[PDB]
């Protein structure tokens, strides 16, 4: 197919020149599913008012919840920040390993 | 364009309000290296042991690194000695079978004096081992216990005023002397003071021990050579491909491999039984044990694990969002450790096995403590997720390496990063910071280590030995720096830190036939080649098997570990 | 061996179990990688000894 | 445009839907967007890959990339003898103005699928250990390799540079 050799020179552009027979494959049943929900509720969103910004609703939409976050380091400064406020606790001086309390173990549990 | 970065830089500290002179000697403080620290291990004779305190640590009361230069209780100052002449029953013994006991009775003395707590665990300590040996006078010794039950026995207010006599030979008391001057401040010091204020040795003592110091100054290593390791590799046969990263204890004695199927694999490397029967001898010889323990507590795939200094207890990393602990001597889990959301890749305890730092795929880092279930600090202001994590020797600060192309350095205290370490081209999988601690090293997946020093921040040298691929492993020698690499295109490979630096660390004077032909053969072009850098000197191949772990031990034996790839 | 260790000890003061250099020591466990096939294949015969059990 | 395609993979679900005639400035940025994505899948593929100590990319390195980016799992590419590269991409032409590959697969009893017999299974892991060097040169036991026939093999690129000392 023109596609399987099209990922073939697209994972050869990225420096992937050892994979498996089937990994182009799923690569083109994910686009297909994807493609394809995105331009039906892009048809939802083209019969509500196609274009081009029709599609950045659709994938706007379902960014959302899915894929990786966009400039995530911010949010995670803050809330390091926030963990962050808390000095450290006392630590044992003996050198060695200690455990939590015996009920925050999994040792008293039973079947 | 970096002109432009340095107006960029210098508008950046008039703005937030630093002085033109100020300015001007913070950037001369960051131009030059960070210079050499003459105790850089901790020797045994000028270093001392950290505290233990029970806080936890701070990177602060601390001048800077740009600038030049750079209690201790009776029991174990004993208990070094104790041990010292209990390893030998040699032709040396019954001399210090006599002269252990003379020391031990001025210790308590001088210890009754000041601290009576101490006292008390030090004499009953070292009490029931000589009492046969010198009658009832430890019974005597039962009563005193402040400075006013001295004045009751009239034999340790005698102690004070009768200088304790004893007749040594030469080649003895140079063997105490010469063995307690190579280690000072671990408390040879305090025994050679008890022995020139107390004892009376037949045979002026200050000049003896300044003859001694004088001598054993005469003679020493000033500069090091290289040294080749002799590495043993344990290659792992019937894994078909589902065997991620492993590692081995220390006393390697325990081999531990996390498995795509969420196992955790225990070898004991000695053939040994692995049962841990400890006398019950209960039941069940008809299990089936072939010297390898099983670990089932995980749900997804082991990316990570990590062994204690203590080497008793395991701690395994997974790709379900927790970190598991294990005990080595009952073979079950004991903690599940929960504070990511994504799967973890590189656990990793502390220096003194106080507390754990953990790497994931949410770009963060994150601080725990094997008592405390959620973690303690977030490390976060990497672009990419985090790939591998370490501390600094002392475990008091952190790096990390992430998949953006660089590295951290991490306040363990404030959480906030120090250092960040622009250089590389390729995702950072393996860092390691030498035991000097002044050079951090890290490689890549672009087979490029590389070392930068953490007073400058910027690079002192790289090395290009390695193929285009993985760098899985790194590791140090003890005592000064010779690099041990364990990669991807199976070889482990050999590096002088201290070649193209300001330190040369002592070339040979005087060839060969095989240097600079070798890469000159250039068969396959030059342009689709590697060229080593002049640090690299071996590089040992493993044929067909690739090496996960490389361990540098104490004497000067490395070993390697992977496994049979086909 | 009375010619090579004349040599040798002419050499020094400037089989064989006295040339430094070419030893390699002792390991105290090596893992099994063909004694096993052979203990896996008169296995397998003994469990056709056991008079046809399967 | 991008490498995915113009209009002749992306019109082809868009004509799957039943939308018949949309302009290529749609297929252009959807295609792009689309592909972003693919790379999106890659990227954290190759990072399963790297974290798996593995040098191919199995379909179990982007079905971890899947739960990972929260996609919808893509069931159905393990199977039996699960060997590296189990060899499946019979995709069979057939012809019109254009190309078009469907995948051919060959229907079987249930008969046939549970009176089948069970594959070998290998033995469970073991060691073994040997010296890889004594003092900085390889002792050519069995075990080391030979490094004359490190050069007909492997190219330096994944071999890397040889010296000895």
């Amino acid at each position: 197919p023109r596609d399987v050799r099209l990922l073939h020179l697209l994972l050869a552009s990225q420096s992937i020149h050892q994979y498996e027979d089937q990994v182009p494959l799923q690569l083109m049943d994910f686009a297909h599913r994807y493609t394809q929900g995105v331009l039906k509720d892009a048809l939802v969103y083209n019969d509500y008012a196609l274009g081009v910004e029709d599609i950045r609703l659709a994938i706007a939409a379902r960014t959302q919840y899915q894929f990786k976050p966009t400039a995530p380091k911010e949010l995670m400064l803050q809330l390091a920040a926030e963990r962050n406020k808390k000095a450290l606790p006392q630590v044992m001086g003996t050198w060695g390993v200690r455990l939590p309390p015996e009920k925050y173990c999994l040792t008293a549990k039973e079947w | 364009s970096a002109s432009d970065l340095n107006r960029i830089v210098l508008e950046y500290l008039n703005k937030k309000g630093y002085h033109r002179t100020e300015a001007m000697l913070r950037a001369e403080s960051g131009r030059t290296l960070t210079p050499q620290n003459k105790q850089s291990p901790a020797n045994t004779k000028t270093g001392k042991f950290p505290e233990q305190s029970s806080i936890p640590p701070n990177p602060g009361k601390t001048a800077k690194p740009i600038s030049n230069p750079t209690p201790e209780n009776y029991i174990r100052a004993y208990s070094m000695l104790k041990n010292w002449v209990d390893s030998s029953l040699e032709i040396y013994k019954p001399e210090l079978s006599y002269i252990m006991y003379p020391i031990f009775i001025y210790l308590f003395l001088n210890l009754v004096a000041k601290n009576p707590v101490y006292a008390r665990r030090f004499f009953d300590r070292f009490s029931p081992d000589f009492k046969d040996f010198h009658g009832s006078e430890i019974n005597r010794l039962f009563s005193v216990n402040s400075i006013d039950h001295i004045k009751e026995n009239e034999v340790a207010s005698a102690f004070q005023s009768h200088k304790y006599r004893i007749t040594m030979s030469k080649t003895t008391l140079n063997l105490l002397l010469y063995f307690l001057n190579e280690n000072e401040s671990i408390g040879g010091s305090l025994i050679i003071s008890v022995i020139n204020q107390h004892l009376d040795p037949n045979i002026d003592l200050k000049l003896e021990i300044q003859k001694v110091k004088e001598s054993r100054d005469a003679i020493k290593l000033d500069n090091l050579q290289l040294a080749l390791p002799s590495v043993c590799m344990y290659t792992f046969q019937n894994t078909n491909k589902d065997m991620s990263c492993l590692d081995f204890s220390d006393d390697c004695r325990i081999a531990a491999a996390g498995f795509q199927d969420s196992y955790i694999k225990i070898w004991s490397l000695d053939g040994s039984s692995l049962n841990n029967p400890n006398i019950a001898l209960n039941n069940n010889d008809k299990d089936e044990d072939p010297t390898c323990k099983t670990l089932v507590g995980h749900s997804g795939t082991v990316y990570s694990t990590s062994f204690s200094p203590d080497n008793k207890y395991l701690l395994s990393g997974s790709e379900d969002k927790t970190v598991r602990l294990w005990s080595m001597d009952t073979h079950t889990a004991l903690v599940s450790y929960k504070g990511h959301n994504h799967p973890v890749w590189d656990v990793s305890f502390s220096p003194l096995g106080h507390y754990f730092a953990t790497a994931s795929h949410d770009q963060t880092a994150r601080l725990w403590s094997c008592d405390h279930i959620y973690p303690l600090r977030i490390f976060a202001g990497h672009l990419n997720d985090v790939d591998c994590v370490s501390f600094h020797p002392n475990g008091c600060y952190v790096f990390t390496g992430s998949s953006d192309k660089t590295c951290r350095m991490w306040d363990v205290s404030t959480g906030d990063s120090v250092r960040l370490f622009l250089g590389h081209t390729a995702p950072v999988i393996s860092i390691a910071v030498c035991p000097d601690g002044r050079w951090l090293s890290t490689g890549s997946e672009d087979g490029i280590i590389n070392v930068w020093d953490i007073g400058t921040g910027k690079r002192l040298k790289q090395m290009r030995g390695h193929g285009k691929n993985a760098i899985y492993s790194l590791s140090y020698s003890k005592e000064g720096n010779v690099l041990i690499s364990g990669g991807a295109d199976h070889t482990v490979r050999v590096w002088d830190l201290k070649k193209a630096t300001t330190e040369p660390s002592a070339e040979p004077d005087e060839g060969d036939v095989t240097a600079s032909i070798n890469q000159d053969i250039k068969e396959y072009g030059r342009r689709r080649t590697v060229i080593p850098t002049s640090d690299l000197v071996a590089s040992f191949y493993t044929k067909k098997t690739p090496v996960f772990k490389v361990k540098f031990s104490r004497s000067n034996l490395a070993l390697a570990g992977g496994a049979f790839r086909p | 061996t009375a010619k090579v260790r004349a040599e040798i000890c002419l050499k020094r003061t400037e089989l064989q179990e006295y040339d430094i250099s070419n030893a390699i020591p002792d390991i105290v466990y090596e893992g099994v990688n063909t004694k096993t096939l052979d203990k896996m294949e008169d296995a397998s015969v003994d469990r056709m000894l056991q008079n046809g059990i399967n | 445009y991008t490498i995915w395609s113009p209009q002749d993979t992306v019109k082809d679900v868009a004509e799957s839907l039943g939308l018949e005639n949309i302009n290529d400035d749609v297929l252009k940025a959807l295609a792009m967007d689309v592909e972003y994505r693919i790379l999106e899948i890659i990227e954290q593929a190759v990072k399963f890959k790297r974290h798996s100590k593995r040098d191919v990319l199995t379909t179990d390195d982007v079905s971890k990339a899947l739960r990972v980016l929260n996609v919808e799992p893509l069931y159905g590419y393990y199977d039996g003898s699960e060997v590296n590269k189990a060899v499946s991409f019979s995709k069979v032409n057939t012809s019109g103005g254009q190309s078009v590959y469907y995948l051919d697969e060959e229907e079987v009893d249930f008969d046939r699928l549970i009176n089948e017999p069970l594959p070998q299974v290998p033995r469970l892991p073991t060691f073994t250990t040997h010296w890889l060097a004594v003092e900085g040169v390889q002792p050519a036991i069995i075990q080391n390799p030979n490094l004359n026939d490190i050069r007909v093999s492997q190219p330096p690129f994944i071999r890397g540079a040889i010296v000895t000392a």
